[PDB]
């Protein structure tokens, strides 16, 4: 129970026999055999009676005839043994009544394997004993039917549609053919970013500041100059020299706080996102503000790509990320969740130290470059709007028809910018992206592509299919013994025909 | 219902008339586990039952229609706690089936 | 000093032995190297002696490992495995009642008085009653043995009485249950688990199968899934409706118990198909067992059949050979493999066909020895007079409607 | 440490009789029809014990009154004894009982009473309620008879499946019902009540043959008898009445066998020297 | 010598006293009959040898001898049957907090094992050495002592063993607390296998029930199948497809909720069907609702009505008694029995008749010693006008998929 086993067999030997041959070696090779035919014995036979490592053909013969599945159909015993064609396989066994050292062409040969009914391979047959074992304690359920399936050919392990693993059972019922929780994205000099459906503001007033006087810069110790920010001749990402320097000199704190309408909304989530480009310093502070001091901070490292500092003084964080573009910049998002309305601004400074905060002492002056700032509700970060002054609000399209999946623009997509669509529709779902229109410029109005996998539904009653193959490279002897019906291993409602076959 | 007086030793055995039958327990430590040969009116029923909490004795119906009874150890057996935190109860038929109706929707 | 493994064959680990070269050789080169092993010597009898427990440890050990798979298992151990799938090993009970009793006067008829059949019956009195002074009353009854046990429906015999008490009448009045007897089973219980494979499982013909067969007095039951309905015949059976399961059983269980598991056992909506006239014996005609949904809603129907029962005939010819006296063996062995008490060879079920070279088969398994000549069979409907010689042939189709049943008296064994 | 406890039942409760008073308990057990006897001398018994015991035992209020209908007309007492080292108890049972006199023996300074218990002293039961069986088998009459006196029956018996015509209508009182048992078939079969349960079996056959009981420490020598061996022994809780001991002497070597027990005879004193048990055997088929 | 101990009812384990005494007299009477097996000399430590082995094969065999009942199997063994169902223990990690902020002075060297701890018990041990930058400031990890999802809130973590410097720890937002896991336990996993059999151990019917009733607000259910093949009324249903089933919900439930129970109760093959017009309000539109399949991503449609809602009024005249009492007590018990808060009666689930003699009961039942002279019960399509006087009827039967509600206002009370 608890106090100890010993039962060691070599306990039988006493301290007179300290430097003694024979009854120490004795001892010692009982011992020795005791150990190999009880302990490795016992060991390899639980590793026999353990069917996700039945290796030993034994095995999956012991539990065939566990399970009750014939063994005809099983090609066990080990393989290279025909000899068929090719130098990787045997050779015409002769008459080499002289014995040659090389048996002739080959030791042998025969026909064991014949094909269109037997598996060879021993992991696909527990496989197969799984499948009986499930067809014996199923009740018909497709839910724990595919689960059982996924578990065992692909442990437990989520699949793409580029892939295609084992498909549902007998439920004549196809999901989809209208189209729901359809996502769009578009690709462009922003990266992948999705678009919205319903109408979206972003509350900055200014986005890209030419002036000082734009957003105002304010320090609690005030102890040397405001953060000034300064028009900068650098490419921006959407193409123009208009980035804005932000730049904080020796001894100061001080902070930009870009003018935004307050408040902006009790208990909502609150993304900020903006683009930046790594300049004198290394990473960028941001600060959500909220009721004092419920205020949200975090910090950005544009070069290593890591939040480095994510810092609760409330309730407020809920995420922090960044999303990478060319030219070496960096969006970097911050969700915020405060259920207080308190939300008046967000304050934005540059990082002497990879931890430095919005009031953080600054040794020298440091510049950094942004452009294109946004704060909206909801918790996803979308495309980058101009706003000069003005909360600016707009909705991204609309989708005139949910059938033929053609889909209307607000404007038109300019020129080379890509389109990605994900949901499902067309009784197939698309997970990832899928592109189904390039922009030219003149058109907004585009069809979207087919997404995934047959039209479904499988029409009829009491009755319908596997469909398996392009995700497991399964072999085809698997397919056509699973197909035949007498032996019984899918799991099987009586009075429900299914062929199993399919790729 | 009934509770079977124990006693703390590794080796015993334990025969009482308990359910109109003469029931006749030895409860032995096997290596890690514990072990119990099982005797009922002199014939033997079972041998080498290893014992856990809750978990019927008697496993198979044989052993326990018509309303012979069961077994029961509410922890895993443990002889070094016999009597002081380790029981083991007996019951009838119809507790029994009872427990096993419990027992078999969990 | 070597463990086989009959990789599909066998199935069965199986010892070595010759372990005494091995003792040897370690006797030598770590005691010595030059030692006398001979025996008559105190190391030859030391090395015997640990030779010969090795050879019980390994044999030990293999059949420990072999009674992991069934057909090598035995009590306690088979159970393991059909307690593995859930195959109940079917407890020990016997339970009558509901019997009358023909009498005098105000008899104190005593408890536990027993009474006779035909067949052995030896059944008493559950508890004391004192009859009423009018001529008969009612008494309850159990059987003394914990085997299925059928009397007949007519008044046979008194055991205990009192001189007054004349006799206990069996009328329709009557009831009667069934008592199974260990793992009967013992090697039957071999064959009934690969049938009962799926108890656990539901909504499937092999769940059904399974689950039926756990209910009591069904000896055997054929259930056909009838899955490519276009309504034709497959597998036998005339099928009426395109989509319907079609279940025949066989003994003679409660109706009620077995319409409810054919009902938990349903399959979802695949109605039941008993019709074709012939096939079977319907056991309501029309409207079948209604019985109640669990599921509170509703009162279903559920349809299944009894198999046409066939009375049949074992003409042998044995030659007595090597000196062995065996003058009416040959008929228990005939009716134990009917029966199908018999090990890995199920007999006469629901489905089988009465096979002349498979009584035979069973004839020399129980007793070789004896030469078999011929085996005929042939066979009758339930009631019908002998077959006559013309008639005995070497098989009987039994198609899967229907069933076989080989009487004591209808085996008969030519000498010469 | 000798542990010896005497455990009456009254309306009150149990008052366990413990070690530390002198107790002395003579048991006379054997498998016959009469009842097994115990004489049980208590001393250092206080006034308020003596009132609370003495008074209940009485023989009135069944005679001259009638209080009674059922039990709580005589007090049933049970005996527990055994050992005790390390904290371990080994406390079994040696006799359940009705006590039927009182009296005293020594008189002060040290007041104690001797009172004597039989077996199944409820003998005026209801008169015989459930009429014996007309016609039946001897198994069958035994059972009738433990189910009137209410015991659990252990019937191991040849005899059992042999018809008896009118099977003890003659039988006025439960404890008759022993004596009728005992009278039919009495070369060995002799029924008997040990306890709360009532044994019917061949003389030469133990009740429980996997319950042999290896004796090998003895108090003086096993010796020869009529029948069997006859040996005196140290008071150990796994010897019945009727049960089979293995025998196995070192002084006597031919009285090494397998024999079932005929009689018993415990005499335990918690403060004085004898704590024996006597046992008769017999030779065992 | 060794007797058997495999025998049939399980192995027989002898004690080692038992068995040391039988190697002792072999040993006896293999090298003589007086040789001394005294545990010093050779021959005694050989039948020690003997006596160790010969009894740890006997524990092992009794250990492992009735290995495949998972209802009394025991680790390694249990995992390979439960994996069977799918079910598989778990793996025992430990919470993994990553960047845990450090603070402190200089160029402080953090080392391995640092043992920090939470402000409620939970001990973590740092994984990694670090050193503090200039800034005063770094990042570390930490794993948990022990196993589980240990919680790692965000706050002021305190440390136990500190070297010289180190000032504390933070749980900033941004670390990423990866919770651990306990594994699980022999009990838990029987109880888990054996849940998964009285999932699969029930009907179609009866597993959409049991899972439909497991949903919040769901009050009651009813549940219909077809099993004839014929488009027809089974009992107060009109169906509109062969085989399938057509299930009822009430209460106001979450639809995802409700959808996926029954997704998962599906037994397949067989469709749901929405019913012809007025079968119960076909809710979710012609087509049925969607589901996700948690196993895979493919996606299967589901379909269920709700019952017709109906206002049930209620008419009585019960007198006013000894003892004074108020309508609205009345009416409160009204309510309250159809609603369904009183004990035993199940109230107007979906098909219940509406009965003035079982109103009546209830409110001789909650208030007894009143005296009632005329009940009557009447039902009405919902948001419609009160039936007049003398339109309501002494009992009112209801069709199968209806559930009708009384409120306060919907009673009338008049004393007489």
């Amino acid at each position: 129970t608890l106090p100890a086993y010993n039962s060691d067999i070599q306990q039988a030997l006493k301290w007179l026999h300290n430097q003694a041959p024979g009854i120490t070696g004795l001892i010692q090779r009982k011992a020795q055999w005791y150990d190999r035919f009880s302990r490795q014995f016992w060991a390899n036979w639980e590793r026999d009676v353990f069917h996700l490592k039945t290796a030993n053909p034994f095995g999956l013969m012991v539990w065939c005839i566990i399970l009750g599945t014939p063994s005809k159909g099983f090609g066990l015993y080990p393989k290279n043994s025909s000899w068929a064609f090719g130098r990787l396989r045997q050779n015409f066994i002769y008459s080499g009544t002289q014995v040659p050292p090389p048996a002739d062409a080959s030791p042998g040969g025969n026909f064991y394997g014949g094909g269109n009914a037997e598996i060879l391979n021993l992991d696909e047959i527990r496989k197969v004993l799984q499948l009986r074992y499930v067809a014996l304690i199923s009740n018909g359920s497709i839910a724990y039917i595919n689960r059982m399936l996924r578990y065992i050919f692909n442990d437990d392990e989520p699949w793409d549609e580029a892939t295609g693993l084992y498909f549902y059972l007998m439920d004549s019922t196809g999901e989809n053919g209208p189209v729901e929780n359809l996502a769009i994205y578009r690709k462009d000099w922003e990266g992948m970013v999705l678009l919205s459906s319903s109408p979206r503001t972003n509350h900055v007033l200014t986005s890209t500041p030419a002036s000082d006087a734009d957003w105002p810069g304010v320090d609690p110790a005030a102890s040397g100059i405001p953060v000034t920010v300064e028009t900068a001749s650098a490419t921006a990402p959407d193409g123009s020299a208009t980035v804005c320097k932000l730049t904080k000199p020796a001894g100061s704190t001080a902070y930009v706080s870009a003018p935004i309408d307050g408040p902006l909304g009790s208990g909502s989530t609150v993304t900020f996102s903006f683009f930046a480009k790594a300049g004198s310093t290394r990473f960028i502070a941001i600060q959500s503000a909220a009721d004092f001091p419920s205020r949200a901070d975090a910090v950005f490292d544009l070069d290593s790509g890591n939040v480095i500092s994510d810092q609760m003084l409330d309730s407020s964080v809920v995420s922090a990320r960044m999303i990478r573009l060319e030219n070496g910049w960096w969006r970097c998002v911050l969700t915020t969740k405060t259920v207080s309305s308190s939300f008046r601004a967000a304050y934005v400074a540059p990082a002497e130290t990879n931890f430095s905060w919005i009031d953080s002492n600054s040794s020298a002056a440091i510049d950094v470059l942004i452009w294109g700032a946004q704060i909206e509700l909801g918790d996803t970060p979308t495309g980058y709007l101009e706003t000069t002054g003005a909360p600016v609000t707009m909705t991204d399209y609309v989708l005139q028809n949910a059938q033929t999946g053609t889909v209307k623009f607000t404007q038109p997509l300019p020129t080379g910018v890509e389109a990605y669509w994900t949901g499902d529709w067309k009784g197939g779902t698309a997970a990832e992206p899928a592109r189904f229109a390039v922009g030219n410029g003149t058109q907004d109005t585009f069809t979207l592509s087919d997404p995934a996998y047959i039209g479904l539904p499988t029409s009829g009653a009491f009755k319908l299919e596997y469909r398996v193959g392009p995700a497991l490279n399964l072999s085809p002897q698997l397919i056509n013994l699973m197909n035949d019906r007498a032996v019984g291993i899918m799991p099987t409602c009586a009075g429900c025909d299914v062929k199993v076959i399919q790729e | 219902m009934k509770k079977i007086p124990l006693t703390a030793v590794p080796n015993q055995a334990i025969s009482f008339n308990a359910g109109s039958s003469y029931w006749k327990i030895r409860l032995y430590q096997n290596m890690d586990m514990m072990n119990a040969d099982i005797s009922r009116d002199g014939v033997i029923v079972c041998h080498g039952v290893r014992c856990f909490g809750g978990i019927p004795l008697l496993q198979y119906s044989r052993q326990y229609r018509p309303d012979y009874g069961n077994f029961v150890f509410d922890r895993d057996a443990d002889w070094t706690l016999f009597g002081d935190g380790i029981n083991l109860f007996y019951l009838d038929g119809a507790e029994f089936a009872e427990y096993q109706a419990l027992a078999t929707r969990k | 000093a070597n463990y086989n493994y009959i990789v599909d064959t066998g199935v069965i680990v199986a010892d070595t032995a010759d372990v005494l070269s091995d003792v040897e050789a370690e006797f030598r080169a770590a005691l010595g190297a030059n030692i006398n092993l001979a025996a008559s010597t105190p190391q030859g009898s030391l090395v015997a002696a640990e030779a010969i427990a090795r050879s019980s440890v390994m044999r030990n050990e293999a059949r420990i490992a072999n009674t992991i798979n069934p057909n090598v298992s035995f009590g306690t151990f088979l159970d393991a495995i059909c307690a593995l799938m859930g195959i109940e090993r079917g407890s020990d009970l016997s339970t009558f009642g509901y019997g009358v009793q023909v009498t005098g006067r105000s008899q104190t008829r005593i408890s536990t008085g027993s009474r006779v059949q035909t067949p052995a019956g030896a059944i008493f009195t559950v508890l004391s009653d004192v009859t009423i002074p009018a001529g008969g009353v009612a008494t309850i009854d159990i059987k003394s043995q914990e085997y299925g046990n059928i009397p007949l429906p007519v008044g046979n015999l008194i055991i205990i009485d009192g001189t007054i008490g004349w006799s206990g009448a069996k009328v329709i009045a009557s009831t009667r249950v069934d008592p199974g007897s260990r793992q009967m089973s013992d090697a039957e219980l071999k064959n009934a688990r690969v049938n009962r494979l799926a108890i656990q499982g539901r909504n499937s013909t092999m769940a059904i199968k399974a689950y039926v067969s756990a209910v009591p007095n069904v000896t055997s039951v054929n259930v056909i899934e009838n899955n490519t309905g276009a309504v034709q015949v497959v597998n036998g059976v005339s099928f009426t409706l395109p989509y319907a399961v079609w279940v025949c059983v066989a003994g003679n269980p409660d109706k009620q118990a077995v319409a409810d598991a054919l009902w938990a056992a349903h399959n979802g909506g695949t109605p039941w198909d008993y019709g074709a006239t012939n096939n079977g014996v319907p056991v309501d005609g029309p409207n079948g067992v209604p019985v109640r949904d669990p599921a509170s809603g509703r009162k279903y129907v559920v349809k299944w059949t009894t198999p046409i029962m066939y009375d049949g005939y074992v003409n042998v010819t044995v030659q007595q050979g090597s000196s062995s006296v065996a003058p009416e063996a040959i008929q228990n062995a005939v009716v134990n493999y009917a029966q199908g008490k018999v090990e890995g060879e199920e007999g006469l079920v629901v489905g089988a066909s009465l096979s002349a070279f498979e009584v035979a088969g069973a004839i020399a398994r129980e007793i070789p020895g004896i030469y078999i000549k011929l085996c005929q069979v042939a066979c009758v409907a339930a009631g019908s007079p002998a077959p006559a010689p013309g008639d005995f042939t070497s098989e009987y189709v039994m198609s899967a409607f229907g069933q076989a049943t080989i009487s004591v008296g209808n085996v008969r064994v030519t000498f010469v | 440490k000798r542990i010896l406890r005497v455990t009456f039942n009254m309306p009150y409760g149990p008052e366990v009789i413990r070690e530390d008073l002198d107790v002395r308990v003579r048991i006379m057990k054997a498998a016959l029809r009469i009842q097994n006897r115990a004489t049980m001398e208590i001393f250092g018994l206080t006034t308020q014990l003596r009132e609370s015991l003495l008074s209940q035992f009485t023989a009135w209020k069944h005679r001259q009154r009638q209080v009674g209908r059922e039990d709580e007309l005589m007090i049933k007492v049970s005996v527990e004894a055994g050992y005790s080292d390390q904290g371990r108890e080994q406390v079994s049972r040696v006799f359940v009982g009705e006590v039927a006199i009182v009296d005293i023996i020594s008189p002060p300074p040290d007041i104690g009473i001797r009172i004597q218990c039989y077996t199944r002293q409820i003998d005026r039961t209801k008169t015989i309620r459930n009429m014996p069986p007309a016609n039946t088998t001897f198994v069958k009459f035994v059972e009738w008879g433990a189910n009137e006196m209410g015991l659990n029956f252990i019937c191991d018996t040849s005899y059992n499946d042999q018809v008896l015509k009118n099977p003890g209508r003659s039988i006025t009182v439960a404890s008759a019902i022993l004596a009728s048992i005992q009278d039919m078939y009495m070369p060995d079969v002799a029924a008997f009540v040990d306890d709360d349960i009532l044994i019917v079996k061949d003389r030469d056959k133990v009740i429980r043959p996997d319950e042999v009981t290896n004796v090998n420490s003895f108090v003086g020598i096993p010796s020869w008898s009529e029948w069997g061996v006859e040996f005196q022994c140290l008071f150990e809780p796994s010897i019945r009445v009727a049960g089979g001991v293995a025998v196995e002497s070192l002084m006597n070597p031919s009285v090494n066998g397998n024999y079932v027990i005929t009689a018993l005879e415990y005499d335990l004193a918690s403060r004085d020297r004898p704590f024996y048990i006597k046992v008769m055997g017999s030779p065992a088929a």
